[PDB]
């Protein structure tokens, strides 16, 4: 009951901001660049300083020319868009957005712990205990966001940031849209998409609920519940309806997953008549406190290291390019909104 | 044997 309260306020605050979105808040030269933390198809990620406070930022940095040459222009507005509107305590927080000549920027607050791929590759697995305070983070900000007519769609560990408290930020809504029924699009890694994607029937929410149980299987196993060289094999994997558990997991994490990573839609814990609450009151998830989890007054299993503000140790090293601003505007009228 | 290197997400 106070959970429906919560989301009923959360959604007014999306609505409002989603409306009348946040537009060019600072400038690229109110900024050092320090290093790539990732990159995309269309850019990459920067850890920057602003030069006035002194504050760490990460700043996402897209080619206009590239975005519109591989037709992804509604994809990065959309992406933004979102950014700009939503406020949740394991959501990576936009501070700044701007364009110039050749360039989208956003400028997020830094996560200095890098990847939960880097942490999870490294360990090998995590235990249940790890696994489950994740778990619980995921379920409570996809609770949020499809509250919101978002679907993430996204979902894998390269894209959880572990923060200076050893909870979760999620980053980058590049596939996030809002839909109010059905959407079509095929996106995101082969080993997360959920059958229906794969089948390409129109797909709702719940794919995330699938793409939750990957997840979950991925930090308990170490390894992803299906995988084969060719995405093709993978997919026929994915719509069989067969997955195989390590002899090492626990009952209830068996029967949880079994739960989530349903083929049939009407079986999906997460799409059945009690929602999330079926995830929430399942046996595995019976010592979790979700308040608290909320309230980041659990106490995390694993603190990255940290060596002092702007530290990237826990980040791959990329090849550093110069960021070439145009003399003259690129694609001005495709990215007004922006 | 599982590919353990980082992953790449697509649209269409
Ligand atoms: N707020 C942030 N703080 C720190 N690092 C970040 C932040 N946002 C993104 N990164 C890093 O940049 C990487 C790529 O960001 P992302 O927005 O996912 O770009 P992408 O083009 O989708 N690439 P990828 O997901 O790596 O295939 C992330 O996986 C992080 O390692
Ligand atoms: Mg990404």
């Amino acid at each position: 009951n106070a959970v429906k309260e919560f989301l009923a306020k959360a959604k007014e605050d999306f609505l409002k901001k989603w409306e009348t979105p946040s537009q060019n808040t600072a400038q690229l030269d109110q900024f050092d660049r320090i290093k790539t933390l990732g990159t995309g198809s269309f850019g990459r990620v920067m850890l920057v300083k602003h030069k006035e406070s002194g504050n760490h930022y990460a700043m996402k940095i897209l080619d206009k020319q590239k975005v519109v040459k591989l037709k992804q222009i509604e994809h990065t507005l959309n992406e933004k868009r979102i950014l700009q509107a939503v406020n949740f305590p394991f959501l990576v927080k936009l501070e700044f957005s701007f364009k110039d000549n050749s360039n989208l920027y956003m400028v997020m607050e830094y996560v200095a712990g890098g990847e939960m791929f880097s942490h999870l590759r490294r360990i090998g697995r995590f235990s249940e205990p790890h696994a489950r305070f994740y778990a619980a983070q995921i379920v409570l900000t996809f609770e949020y966001l499809h509250s919101l007519d978002l679907i993430y769609r996204d979902l894998k560990p390269e894209n959880l940031l572990i923060d200076q408290q050893g909870y979760i930020q999620v980053t980058d809504f590049g596939f996030a849209k809002r839909v109010k029924g059905r959407t079509w699009t095929l996106c995101g890694t082969p080993e997360y998409l959920a059958p229906e994607i794969i089948l390409s029937k129109g797909y709702n929410k719940a794919v995330d609920w699938w793409a939750l149980g990957v997840l979950i299987y991925e930090m308990a196993a170490g390894y992803p519940p299906f995988f084969a060289d060719q995405p093709i094999q993978i997919y026929e994997k994915i719509v069989s309806g067969k997955v195989r558990f390590p002899s090492h997991f626990s009952s209830d994490l068996k029967d949880l997953l079994r739960n989530l990573l349903q083929v049939d839609l009407t079986k999906r814990f997460g799409n059945l008549k009690n929602g999330v609450n079926d995830i929430k009151n399942h046996k595995w998830f019976a010592t979790t406190d979700w308040i608290a989890i909320y309230q980041r007054k659990v106490e995390a299993p694993f603190i990255p290291k940290f060596k002092g503000p702007g530290d990237t140790s826990n980040f791959d090293d990329y090849e550093e390019e110069e960021i070439r601003v145009s003399i003259n505007e690129k694609c001005g009228k495709e990215f007004t909104e922006f | 044997l599982y590919n353990r290197t980082r992953r790449i997400s697509q649209t269409s």
